[PDB]
C-alpha cells in the first residue's frame, strides 16, 4: 500500500541480490574441513576419559 | 460459641469481592456502622491531617442530639470558637465561604436550630472522601473491615445460635419466645410459624410478604415498630429475630385494666401514630391496626406488631378487604375501590374508640354479626358519648371521617396532620420519640399469657419437596440490624483480642521469617484441598492464584505444588457432605476438590479462577512457542 | 503506476537471486561428503537430572563456564544451577508469570528473560549483600520477547513477536539498533561467534542474517514450510541450522546463500524445538515435540541417536562451550545433561 515501503523492499532485495557467492562444492567442503578439523576435540564425538568427564563418578 | 474474627490475609479475597460490587466507597464505608467506627479510629489515631474534620463531624452529630435551645446555644458557640474560628486563624480551615457565613449568621442572629451545622457536614464529607479515604483502604483498619464484613456475609443461622427461653406470645401458626443470641448476648423475640398449620390454611404467600414488608420497615431503628434483624428456616419452622416485646398486647391488658382514661390512650395514640408515620414514609399500609396487634415492652411503651398483612403501594394501590372487622374503613370493605394510608387512620380512630369505650365504635350489643358491623362501618357515623371531651371529639370526628375527603391524616399532610390535633396540644412529639412519656400501664415483671390471640381453638400434614422451595429465599439479614447488635455488644472487645492475637503471631513471623508481592499475584488466601476421600483427608493449604497458575504451601514450606491454567477444563459448585465447595475439572480426566472458609471465598475463588483460566487460555492459544500443537 | 513498478521490480530482483544460488549449486553436501565415514551409533546417558521446576520449561541457557546454566519456566521463576551438583545456585522469582525466553551472559554475572510482558528483564547477579536483583527492565517491543542474547555485560540482543530484534544498550535502556523485515513473530536468535552477524528465525517461514553493528539484513533464507522455532550458529560461524514445524531441521550456509541439507525422516511428523551444534559441529542436536531429542550427522543427514528420557516435549536443548556435555528441558519440568 505504502510507496515507501515498496521502494525500501526492492532496495533490500537490491542489496540481497548483489553478494558475492560461491560455489555450494566449495562451502561443503569447508565444511566437512572444519568437522575433520575438529573432530578430536569433540568429546561427543571421540568419547574422553570417564576421568576426565565431569559428569560421570568425579 | 463466640464470633472469631478470620485472620488479615482475607483482605486479598474481600477487598476484591467488595471491590466487584462498588463497595469500597465513601458512601458505602462511612454509612455503615462498623465501617463508620473503624474509618473514624483510623483517622483519630493513625492520621493527623484527618483528625480534626472527624472531630468536628461527632461534635456536630452530638449537637444535632441536644433536646433544647439553651444547651444548643452553648455548644454551637463552643463548635464555633473551637472548630471554625481557631481554624480561620490558622488559614487551615479547609470550607467555602457560604458555609462559615451561613453558620456565623445563624449565631450572631442568635438563631440555632439543630441542623445548624449541615452545611459543614456536606463539606467534612466531600474532604473526607479521597485521599484521606485512600490512605484508610491502605491501612490495616480497612483490613479489620474487611474481617468483619466477612463475618457478616458468612452468617447462617440456625435454632441452636439462640438459647431459647419462655413464651411471650401464642398465636394460630406458631409462637413467640424470649431469646438470647450467643454470639453477641442480645435479647430478641424469636416469631416461629409452623409450615403445617400454613399449608392447612394456605398461608405462604402471608408468610413471605411479612418478611418483605419487615425488610422494607426494620431499617431506621424505628422505636415503635417491631423490626426485624434476622430470618431463617428450618425443615417445620419460619423464624423471625425481632424486637423483644414481652409486656403483652392492649388487647389483653384492656381485657384487665379495663378502658383507658383519655390521657392514657393518649400515650398509646402518640406511639401508634409515629410508627404508622415510620410505615407510611416507607410506603407501606398495616391494614391490621388493632389492640391485639400493639405490643408492650418491659416498661409500658409500645410498638407495631404482625406486618403480614401489609402491603406496598408506592407502585400500586390495594382495594381488597383486609383486616380485623371492626378497625376496616369504609373504602377497605368496598371491594374495587383502591385506597392507600387513610385505613390505617380510620383504624386508629377505632381502636382508640376501643380503649375508651372498650368496644369497637361499629360494634354495639356485642354483635358478632361481622355483617352488622361492616353495615354500621358504612352507612352510620358513630354517636360519641357525653363523656368524651370536644378536644378528643374532634380527633375522633376527622379520624373516623367515612369519606377519605375529609378524613384527619389523608389531607396532603399525613401523620402530621394528627399531630396537630388539638387533642395532642399538650405533646412534645420528639418526646414522644425519645420515649420520654411515663406509660400508663407497666406489666408486671414475669407474668403469664399476656399475649394469646383470642381464638385458641389442630392437625398436620406432610411436607412437600416444592414447599421448601417456595421458603428458598426466606433467610435474610439485615445489615444495620446486626452491625448495630456487634458494635453495642463485642465490637470492642473482639477487637482487642483480635489485635493483640495478631500481633502475637506477628512476633513469631518475625521470628521465624511475602510470596505474594512484588509479582503479578491475582488473589492469594487460606483453603482447603481434598486428598484420598475415604479418609476424610482435608489439608488446609495457603493458595496463591497466578494469571497461569494457582501454587499452594504449607505452613512452613514455600509452595512445591500448582496447578496450571492451561489444565483447568471447568470449575464448578457442588455439595460435599452438605457443604458448598469447588470442583476442578483437570485436563486428563483428574479433578481437584477445593473447599472455602466463607460464602465469599467461595463465590469470589469460584469467579476468579474462572477468569484466570479463561484468559490465560485463550492467550496461550495466541502463542506459538505456548500452544500445544498437534501430535 | 509506481507501486506497480516497485512490485514488479521486487518480483524480477526475487527471480534474479534465486537463478544466482541455482547457478551456484554445482554439487550438494550430501555428494561432497560421500566418502567420510559415518559416525555410527552416538549413546548418550543421563548422569544429572535437575528437579525444582513446578511446571513446564520453556528455555535454557549454558553459562561460557560449561558447568552453570540457567532456566526459564512455567513456575514464574528462573533457576540457575550447578550442573555438575544439581544444586541450585539461584532461584529467581519474576515479577511477570509469562516468561518464554532466558540468556546467561557471557561473564557470567547477569541473566536476562521475559515474555508476554513484552520487556526483557536484565537481573544481575552479584550485588552488594550478594541478592539477585533486577537490574534493568528493557521495554520498547510492542510484542512478546521470544528470545535474547548478550553481547557482553552492556549490550544484549532480542527477539520479539512483534515482528522485529532489537540491540539494547544495557545502561541507558536504549534500543540503539532495530532490525526489521520479518513479516512474522521472530522465534529465535543465534549471534555468529564473532558477535558481529546474527540469524534470527520467525514464523513467516524465513531466516536473516542481519549485521549488528550495521543494523541491516544481509541475507534472507527460505526453504521452510511452516513457523521456524529455533536457530543456531555453525561452530565456525559460515553456516546455521533452523528447525521448524514441518518436522525438518536444514542446514544453510551464507557464502553459498541457500540452503545446503534437509534433516528428516518419514516416522518423524512433530515440529522442532530446539537446534545445537556438538563442539565441532559435526552433530546436529534437535528437541521434538514427541519428546524425543534426536542427534544427526550433520554431514551425512542420517540419524545418529536419540536422548529420549522426557515424558513431555522437549521445548530446548543446549550444548556445553566444551563440548562435555547436552543439556535437555521438557514440558515435564526437568532439565537433564546427558553425554
Ligand atoms: O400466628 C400468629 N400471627 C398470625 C401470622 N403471623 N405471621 C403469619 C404468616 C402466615 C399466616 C399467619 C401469620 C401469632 C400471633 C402472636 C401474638 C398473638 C396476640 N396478638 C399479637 C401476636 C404477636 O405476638 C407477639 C408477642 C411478643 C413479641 C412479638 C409478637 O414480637 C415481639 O415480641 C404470637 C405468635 C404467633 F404465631
Ligand atoms: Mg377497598
Amino acid at each position: 500500500a505504502s510507496i515507501a515501503q515498496a521502494r525500501k523492499l526492492v532496495e533490500q532485495l537490491k542489496m540481497e541480490a548483489n553478494i558475492d557467492r560461491i560455489k555450494v562444492s566449495k562451502a561443503a567442503a569447508d565444511l566437512m574441513a572444519y568437522c575433520e578439523a575438529h573432530a578430536k576435540e569433540d568429546p561427543l564425538l571421540t568419547p574422553v576419559p570417564a576421568s576426565e568427564n565431569p559428569f560421570r563418578e568425579k | 460459641k463466640k464470633i472469631l474474627l478470620p485472620e488479615p490475609s482475607i483482605r486479598s479475597v474481600m477487598q476484591k469481592y467488595l471491590e466487584d460490587r462498588g463497595e469500597v466507597t465513601f458512601e458505602k464505608i462511612f454509612s455503615q456502622k462498623l465501617g463508620y467506627l473503624l474509618f473514624r479510629d483510623f483517622c483519630l489515631n493513625h492520621l493527623e491531617e484527618a483528625r480534626p474534620l472527624v472531630e468536628f463531624y461527632e461534635e456536630i452529630k452530638k449537637y444535632e442530639k441536644l433536646e433544647t435551645e439553651e444547651e444548643r446555644v452553648a455548644r454551637s458557640r463552643e463548635i464555633f470558637d473551637s472548630y471554625i474560628m481557631k481554624e480561620l486563624l490558622a488559614c487551615s480551615h479547609p470550607f467555602s465561604k457560604s458555609a462559615t457565613e451561613h453558620v456565623q449568621g445563624h449565631l450572631g442572629k442568635k438563631q440555632v436550630p439543630p441542623d445548624l451545622f449541615q452545611p459543614y457536614i456536606e463539606e467534612i464529607c466531600q474532604n473526607l472522601r479521597g485521599d484521606v479515604f485512600q490512605k484508610f483502604i491502605e491501612s490495616d483498619k480497612f483490613t479489620r473491615f474487611c474481617q468483619w464484613k466477612n463475618v457478616e456475609l458468612n452468617i447462617h443461622l440456625t435454632m441452636n445460635d439462640f438459647s431459647v427461653h419462655r413464651i411471650i406470645g401464642r398465636g394460630g401458626f406458631g409462637e413467640v419466645y424470649g431469646c438470647r443470641k450467643a454470639d453477641t448476648g442480645k435479647m430478641y423475640a424469636m416469631k416461629c410459624l409452623d409450615k403445617k398449620r400454613i399449608k392447612m390454611k394456605q398461608g405462604e404467600t402471608l408468610a413471605l410478604n411479612e418478611r418483605i414488608m419487615l425488610s422494607l420497615v426494620s431499617t431506621g431503628d424505628c422505636p415503635f415498630i417491631v423490626c426485624m434483624s434476622y430470618a431463617f428456616h428450618t425443615p417445620d419452622k419460619l423464624s423471625f429475630i425481632l424486637d423483644l416485646m414481652n409486656g403483652g398486647d392492649l388487647h389483653y391488658h384492656l381485657s384487665q385494666h379495663g378502658v383507658f382514661s383519655e390521657a392514657d390512650m393518649r400515650f398509646y395514640a402518640a406511639e401508634i401514630i409515629l410508627g404508622l408515620e415510620h410505615m407510611h414514609n416507607r410506603f407501606v399500609v398495616y391494614r391490621d391496626l388493632k389492640p391485639a396487634n400493639i405490643l408492650l415492652d418491659e416498661h409500658g411503651h409500645v410498638r407495631i406488631s404482625d406486618l403480614g398483612l401489609a402491603c406496598d403501594f408506592s407502585k400500586k394501590k390495594p382495594h381488597a378487604s383486609v383486616g380485623t372487622h371492626g378497625y376496616m374503613a369504609p373504602e377497605v370493605l368496598q371491594k374495587g375501590v383502591a385506597y392507600d394510608s387513610s385505613a390505617d387512620w380510620f383504624s386508629l380512630g377505632c381502636m382508640l374508640f376501643k380503649l375508651l369505650r372498650g368496644h369497637s365504635p361499629f360494634r354495639q350489643h356485642k354483635t358478632k354479626d361481622k355483617h352488622e358491623i361492616d353495615r354500621m362501618t358504612l352507612t352510620m357515623a358513630v354517636e360519641l358519648p357525653d363523656s368524651f371531651s370536644p378536644e378528643l371529639r374532634s380527633l375522633l370526628e376527622g379520624l373516623l371521617q367515612r369519606d377519605v375527603n375529609r378524613r384527619l391524616g389523608c389531607l396532603g399532610r399525613g401523620a402530621q396532620e394528627v399531630k396537630e390535633s388539638p387533642f395532642f396540644r399538650s405533646l412534645d412529639w420528639q418526646m414522644v420519640f425519645l420515649q420520654k412519656y411515663p406509660p400508663p400501664l407497666i406489666p408486671p415483671r414475669g407474668e403469664v399469657n399476656a399475649a394469646d390471640a383470642f381464638d385458641i381453638g389442630t392437625k398436620g400434614i406432610k411436607l412437600l419437596d416444592s414447599d421448601q422451595e417456595l421458603y428458598r429465599n426466606f433467610p435474610l439479614t439485615i445489615s444495620e440490624r446486626w452491625q448495630q447488635e456487634v458494635a453495642e455488644t463485642v465490637f470492642d472487645t473482639i477487637n482487642a483480642e483480635t489485635d493483640r492475637l495478631e500481633a502475637r503471631k506477628k512476633a513469631k513471623n518475625k521470628q521465624l521469617g511475602d510470596y505474594a508481592l512484588g509479582k503479578d499475584c491475582i488473589m492469594h488466601g487460606y483453603m482447603s484441598k481434598m486428598g484420598n476421600p475415604f479418609l476424610t483427608q482435608w489439608q488446609r493449604r495457603y493458595f496463591y492464584l497466578f494469571p497461569n497458575r494457582l501454587e499452594w504451601r504449607g505452613e512452613g514450606e514455600a509452595p512445591q505444588s500448582l496447578l496450571t491454567m492451561e489444565e483447568i477444563q471447568s470449575v464448578e459448585e457442588t455439595q460435599i457432605k452438605e457443604r458448598k465447595c469447588l470442583l476442578l475439572k483437570i485436563r486428563g480426566g483428574k479433578q481437584f476438590i477445593l473447599q472455602c472458609d466463607s460464602d465469599p471465598e467461595l463465590v469470589q475463588w469460584k469467579k476468579e479462577l474462572r477468569d484466570a483460566y479463561r484468559e490465560a487460555q485463550q492467550l496461550v492459544q495466541r502463542v506459538p512457542k505456548m500452544k500445544n500443537k498437534p501430535r | 503506476s509506481e507501486l506497480d513498478q516497485l512490485r514488479q521490480e521486487a518480483e524480477q530482483l526475487k527471480n534474479q537471486i534465486r537463478d544466482a544460488r541455482k547457478a551456484c549449486a554445482d554439487a550438494t553436501l550430501s555428494q561432497i561428503t560421500n566418502n567420510i565415514d559415518p559416525v555410527g551409533r552416538i549413546q548418550m546417558r543421563t548422569r544429572r537430572t535437575l528437579r525444582g521446576h513446578l511446571a513446564k520449561i520453556y528455555a535454557m541457557h549454558w553459562g561460557t563456564d560449561s558447568r552453570l546454566l540457567v532456566s526459564a519456566s512455567q513456575d514464574g521463576k528462573l533457576i540457575i544451577w550447578d550442573s555438575y551438583t544439581t544444586n541450585k545456585v539461584h532461584a529467581i522469582p519474576l515479577r511477570s508469570s509469562w516468561v518464554m525466553t532466558c540468556a546467561y551472559a557471557p561473564s557470567g554475572n547477569y541473566v536476562a528473560c521475559g515474555g508476554l510482558d513484552n520487556i526483557c528483564s536484565i537481573y544481575n547477579l552479584k550485588t552488594r549483600e550478594g541478592n539477585v536483583r533486577v537490574s534493568r527492565e528493557l521495554a520498547g517491543h510492542t510484542g512478546y520477547l521470544s528470545c535474547c542474547r548478550f553481547l557482553d555485560d552492556n549490550q544484549i540482543v532480542t527477539s520479539s513477536g512483534d515482528t522485529t530484534c532489537a540491540l539494547w544498550d544495557i545502561e541507558t535502556g536504549q534500543q540503539t539498533t532495530t532490525f526489521t523485515g520479518h513479516t512474522g513473530d521472530v522465534m529465535s536468535l543465534s549471534l555468529a561467534p564473532d558477535t558481529r552477524l546474527f540469524v534470527s528465525g520467525a514464523c513467516d517461514a524465513s531466516a536473516k542474517l542481519w549485521d549488528v553493528r550495521e543494523g541491516m539484513c544481509r541475507q534472507t533464507f527460505t526453504g521452510h514450510e511452516s513457523d521456524i522455532n529455533a536457530i543456531c550458529f555453525f561452530p565456525n560461524g559460515n553456516a546455521f541450522a533452523t528447525g521448524s514445524d514441518d518436522a525438518t531441521c536444514r542446514l544453510f550456509d551464507l557464502r553459498a546463500d541457500q540452503e545446503l541439507m534437509t534433516y528428516s525422516h518419514d516416522n518423524i511428523i512433530c515440529g522442532i524445538t530446539s537446534v545445537s551444534f556438538s563442539k565441532s559441529g559435526r552433530l546436529l542436536l534437535a528437541g521434538y515435540d514427541d519428546f524425543n531429542c534426536n542427534v544427526w550427522d550433520a554431514l551425512k543427514a542420517d540419524r545418529a541417536g536419540v536422548l529420549a528420557g522426557h515424558d513431555n516435549r522437549v521445548s530446548c536443548l543446549g550444548v556445553t562451550d566444551d563440548g562435555m556435555a547436552v543439556a535437555t528441558g521438557s514440558w515435564d519440568s526437568f532439565l537433564k545433561i546427558w553425554n
